[PDB]
RNA sequence: UUAGGCGGCCACAGCGGUGGGGUUGCCUCCCGUACCCAUCCCGAACACGGAAGAUAAGCCCACCAGCGUUCCGGGGAGUACUGGAGUGCGCGAGCCUCUGGGAAACCCGGUUCGCCGCCACC
RNA sequence: AGUGCAAGAGCAAAAGAUAGCUUGACAGUGUUCUUCCCAACGAGGAACGCUGACGCGAAAGCGUGGUCUAGCGAACCAAUU
RNA sequence: CCUGUCAAACUCCAAACUUACAGACGCCGUUUGACGCGGGGAUUCCGGUGCGCGGGGUA
């Protein structure tokens, strides 16, 4: 299904699993990537991905750009390259669809998704200063997997 | 509203904040009020007896004389003139 | 001490501000009162502020405007100098301006109708969209933009 | 003391000082409270009142302003405590009070017990106070009847000061007679 | 100082845990004065399912009667450290438990004003050890 | 208040900690069970009788801020949110301007180790 | 923790626990709120009195069933006091 | 210890705002009698829209 059903943040918030059953697993496989066992202060560089607009980002799509993004990383800087990068929301937002007519119609559930509030930063990653066109490339790729439009703005490094 | 008894929608009205927890001082328990006198209603949390119903939370009635111990409080519910019985531990004097 | 002239209609204005106005005298588009600057009276204009134009006129405008547009508590009867000498506390409209800008007085304590009753603004006014600081005539003015307007609406 | 949420006792219950729960059914009777108090070596008896601020104490007596009207014994045991009650009811009656319902505080309801003295003494004095005659210690035990015959097992003075050997319950018959007179200064 | 400080015995409790008694006999016997029914808590599947009802006895000793129970219990007793309690009790053995304290202990015990002892002026297992191992017999 | 009793507010009073204080005065601990009374067993407690001793507890006095709490400064912040108005912007979600209000977290620095009433009392 | 049972709420020298005693889960008649916000409407419910008779307690006092909000039924007719 | 997120049926906090009573100003009433009381007569109990706040629903 498309997420023109869900992209949009209207409903009350619905998340209080006590009183909710049947919610699917997330599809997320993780949320740190790359050299968790180190810092992310032992990093030069640090860049975000930052959501422009508020949104609802389901969880398939959560994994469908974080795979995209680090997958790259593997393939640029090995699968045990020097860098950490961090999908830090989760997706806590539980989603129903109506699947009788308008009678009855309390959906049921279907999936998860997370809330970000434009501005909010959905991804960062923590590399060394050459590295940093590629976790730039990783973004732009990850970007293209969720709805809105991002920024892909360096924190600490003005190695320019 | 799915029911319609009296502490219906109540929860946060007829609560303690945790810190207020337990019996109450008798002090105001026992206050002695005069026929006249403003007074506002607010139920107390710990004192089970000598209450009103919610809705009248909040109200600031007369006193015109008393029942046994409780007191009873002039005063309007919207338009209409209504008498509550209620003790002094759940009145505070106006003012 | 400050003039309230009402810019915007009633049709559609909430009760409540409707209400307002009326207990400030004011029942008609272009009609101003003076009010006093005192906390009740600062709060009602603060609820009137979109409908309305007010600020501290100059004494010689609220001169201007006391005589072209200032009535009796009944009747046609001009508010001249010599109407303000024979029924007033004072000797000339300056007089009575300097009172009620020095809110020592009102016109209905001098037996005047608490209602200038203005002309549409002469060249026209700056709007009822915005207020003043987009161009707009609505809420507070200068001294001097109050005077453009009142002059005009003399 | 551990967190926002932790709820710490009234200061007189943390004190362990005020039943809270009796001092409430006690201020229904709208009434004076006869406090009836102990010590070691001393017993009290105070009329209080409810007051704005705080209670308000219309008139009191201690065991040790006792001697101050010929008492040379001792000063916490019965005939002790009756006298301090007596004197007491007196000076309530004169500061014109007449009805007092009896406040033990966190002592114990034992029959013949000290307080229901400091009871019985007050009442003397003239003054009205709810109470059940056969809770109260008989008469001789008030005078100090208990005290001779244990001073009659003798072999050594039950007393060390040298107040008499036997002990003398007339003492107080003496002391009470002395109150129960009209020109005594209270 | 020391005086107000120094040691003493508050109670020897005396009992069995039986488990549902015709044992009460022995305790009274080797004491001095009668024993106390001991009632259960909670349901077990040991068949002691029964809330309130008879499962051991105990008799708390106090003075000489304490004293006078010790001078032929702690005998039977080959005491050591960690059989000691960090407040400076223990408990031997038929169970056999002695409680020490300093004088004014009776602060933490009456009905008006009472208060919990300051921990300084708590007992320790060491000042314990002391106390009772200079009194006919060993430590450890 | 050279140590008491009854309270009000009910943590600004809690938690923890340091120093000081009592020969016939006070409170205690303390000493002791013939009695009133008492322990489903224990004068432990309760109750009663009492001063040989003590200031080690408690208590009272002086003080410490590490924790908890109260209030204040500076910053976060006139941010978040918001009552009134708009032929302002935006595909839209939503945003902005004017007007009237206005947080929360957190950080840093102060405050707080109770205040007050009645009575009795070298 | 416990407090019979939803949920939310109350409670610590207790509203919980243990023990003991007791039948106020009493008769009669009301005031007030609720049912039905405001704003009329029955049964039902509750709060709070009085009269009478009682229980417990030293006493103040508490007991108009269960800590609070669900557990309820007209006229006609029958049986019953 | 450090580090990453949340709540219609969470809350150590906490607005704007709504709301009881009272005072003040304003406005109103005392020949236009308000507020209130008693009585006669209704109509009405298919509503709709914009805006704010909503709950459901891909819409
Ligand atoms: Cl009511
Ligand atoms: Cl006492
Ligand atoms: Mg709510
Ligand atoms: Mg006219
Ligand atoms: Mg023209
Ligand atoms: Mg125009
Ligand atoms: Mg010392
Ligand atoms: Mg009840
Ligand atoms: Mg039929
Ligand atoms: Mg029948
Ligand atoms: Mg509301
Ligand atoms: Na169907
Ligand atoms: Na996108
Ligand atoms: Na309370
Ligand atoms: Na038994
Ligand atoms: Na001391
Ligand atoms: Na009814």
């Amino acid at each position: 299904k498309p997420a023109s059903m869900y992209r949009d943040i209207d409903k009350p918030a619905y998340t209080r699993r006590e009183y909710i059953t049947g919610i699917p697993g997330s599809k997320i496989a993780q949320h740190k990537m790359g050299r968790k066992q180190k810092d992310a202060d032992d990093y030069p560089v640090q860049i975000s991905l930052i959501v422009e607009e508020t949104v609802q980002l389901r969880h398939g799509s959560l994994e469908a750009s974080r795979l995209s993004a680090n997958r790259h990383l593997i393939k640029e800087l090995g699968e045990e390259g020097d860098y950490k990068m961090t999908l830090r929301k989760f997706p806590h937002q539980v989603l129903r669809e109506n699947k009788d007519g308008m009678r009855a119609a309390f959906g049921k559930i279907v999936g998860t998704a997370a809330r970000v509030q434009a501005g909010e930063q959905l991804f960062t990653a923590y590399c060394n200063v050459e590295d940093a066109e590629h976790v730039k490339e990783a973004f732009r790729r990850a970007y293209n997997k969720i709805t809105p439009s991002c920024r892909i703005d360096s924190s600490p490094a003005g190695n320019a | 509203p799915s029911s319609n008894g009296p502490l219906e929608g109540t929860r946060g009205k007829l609560k303690n904040k945790p810190r207020d927890r337990g019996t109450s001082p008798p002090q105001r328990a026992v206050e002695e009020f005069d026929d006249g006198e403003k007074v506002h209603l607010k139920i107390d949390p710990s004192v089970p007896n000598g209450r009103f119903h919610p809705r009248f939370d909040g109200q600031t009635g007369t006193v015109e004389g008393k029942q046994g111990d409780a007191y009873k409080v002039d005063i309007v519910d919207g338009g209409k003139e209504k008498t509550i019985i209620v003790t002094a531990a759940h009145l505070r004097r106006q003012e | 001490m400050h003039a309230l002239v009402q810019l915007r209609g009633e049709v559609n204005m909430h009760t409540d501000i409707q209400d307002t106005l009326e207990m400030l005298n004011i029942h008609h588009v272009n009609h101003c009162t003076l009010v006093p600057e005192t906390d009740a009276y600062r709060g009602m204009v603060a609820k009137v502020n979109d409908f309305v134009a007010f600020g501290e006129p100059s004494q010689e405008t609220l001169e201007t405007v006391l005589a072209t547009r200032a009535e009796p508590l009944e009747g046609d009867a001009d508010v001249d100098d010599e109407w303000v000498a024979e029924h007033t506390d004072y000797d000339d409209i300056s007089g009575l301006a300097f009172a009620l800008l020095s809110e020592e007085t009102t016109l209905r304590e001098q037996g005047l109708s608490p209602t200038l009753r203005l002309h549409p603004p002469r060249g026209g006014h700056d709007g009822v969209k915005h207020p003043v600081k987009e161009g707009g005539q609505l809420g507070k003015h200068d001294t001097e933009g109050i005077d453009d307007l009142l002059e005009a609406m003399r | 003391a551990t967190g926002p949420r932790y709820k710490v006792p009234m200061r007189r219950r943390r004190e362990a000082r005020t039943d809270y729960h009796q001092r409430l059914r006690l201020l229904k009777s709208g009434k004076p409270r006869l406090v009836a108090r102990k010590s070691n070596k001393h017993v009290r008896a105070q009329l209080v009142t409810l007051g704005p601020n705080g209670d308000d104490t219309l008139a009191s007596a201690h065991s040790s302003d006792l001697a101050e009207y010929g008492w040379e014994a001792p000063t916490g045991n019965m005939p002790s405590a009756y006298l301090t009650g007596l004197l007491a009811g007196l000076r309530a009656q004169e500061a014109g009070v007449e009805e007092a319902v009896l406040d033990i505080g966190l002592n114990s309801p034992t029959p013949g017990s000290k307080v229901f003295a400091i009871q019985e003494g007050a009442i003397d004095a003239g003054l009205d106070i709810p109470h059940n005659d056969d809770v109260l210690a008989d008469w001789q035990r008030t005078r100090g009847a208990h005290i001779a015959e244990y001073d009659e097992q003798l072999e050594e003075p039950l007393y060390s000061g040298d107040f008499d050997a036997a002990d003398l319950p007339e003492h107080f018959d003496e002391l009470r007679e002395t109150l129960l007179d009209g020109d005594i200064e209270l | 100082f020391h005086e107000m400080r120094e040691p003493r015995i508050e109670k020897v409790v005396v009992h069995m845990g039986i488990g549902h008694a015709n044992a009460e006999d022995i305790l009274g016997e080797i004491t001095g004065q009668m024993p106390v029914r001991t009632k259960a808590k909670r349901t077990v599947g040991e068949f002691d399912i029964r809330e309130g009802d008879p499962i051991g006895a105990k008799v708390t000793l106090r003075d000489e009667m304490a004293e006078e129970f010790l001078q032929t219990a702690l005998p039977l007793a080959e005491l050591a450290t960690s059989q000691f309690d960090d407040t400076g009790n223990f408990s031997f053995g038929l169970d056999v438990t002695v409680n020490l304290v300093r004088p004014g202990y009776r602060v933490a015990k009456r009905d008006k004003a009472s208060r919990s002892i300051p921990t300084k002026h708590r007992l320790n297992p060491a000042d314990a050890v002391a106390f009772i191992e200079s009194t006919y017999d060993v430590e450890v």
